[PDB]
């Protein structure tokens, strides 16, 4: 259909994945799916990295996305036209080329 | 996770095909032919 | 609460969610609401 | 509410019951009623 | 003609598919480590 798609599958800690099965350690609404993107600053992964306690359980729950691409196909040309004296009486006998 | 509907977006992402093609088509058979089996030709010449 | 061990030190319990998500703490007093029929059996504050 | 997606869709969570009979939906404030230890934390609305 | 399907219905009528699946994925590649392979292991034995 003069077009062309594509899943470009984007990893988990990239911060392109935005997602809605996230679920941190106590409760179930976290919106940042990815534990915790790569925002990469001290102060953060600490509070976000998967800390799993004794007691196992629905804790730290992750999902991931996929990305589709798209492209599309155009269509172009051109064209011109001689007539057979403009080529035979012309004064460079060479115009074809 | 889920897969809802396309209009209720998949929870991995987009969806691009939500059909299957079947190859297959449908045709309709031709009407049975009655009249034009009776008949008699006569030739008729050209340049005539 | 940040941890599961949070909610079970805090008091309050704690039940797994099938279907959606998960976790959903709950409290002495939101169960005895919880576990109310009537409006005779429901707490004193409500 | 016709079938689990309708739960799930308006954002209501619902759990499995073991006992007897199916599933028990929650809403957020029906959540955060439940988790609730004394008469401070029920909502404004309570 | 051929025109815009679906916001131009082609002259034929419905055209069902219309967009190649290009199958073969684009997945980024994995960061490299640097501060593993650099520590030693002490074994924490069980029932301690």
């Amino acid at each position: 259909g003069k077009q062309i798609k594509l899943y470009h599958y984007v990893p988990l800690l990239d911060d392109r994945n935005v997602n809605d099965q996230g679920i941190d350690a106590a409760g179930a609404t976290i919106a940042n799916g990815n534990l915790y993107g790569s925002s990469k600053d001290i102060g953060t992964i600490p509070s976000k990295l998967p800390a799993l306690t004794e007691n196992g359980g629905r804790v730290n729950r992750v999902g991931f996305t996929r990305i589709q691409l798209i492209g599309s196909i155009k269509k172009f040309g051109f064209f011109y036209e001689w007539t057979q004296e403009a080529m035979d009486f012309d004064t460079d006998e060479e115009l074809d080329s | 996770k889920y897969n809802a509907p396309n209009t209720t977006p998949s929870s991995i992402g987009p969806q691009i095909r939500l059909d299957y093609y079947y190859k297959k088509a449908l045709v309709d058979a031709a009407k049975e032919m009655y009249f034009g089996q009776l008949a008699e030709v006569t030739n008729m010449p050209k340049n005539m | 609460y940040s941890d599961v061990d949070a909610i079970l030190a805090d008091g309050k319990q704690a039940v797994a969610v099938k279907h959606g998500g998960g976790l959903v703490v709950v409290g002495e007093l939101g169960a005895q609401v919880l576990a109310a029929k009537d409006v005779s059996e429901l707490p004193d504050g409500v």
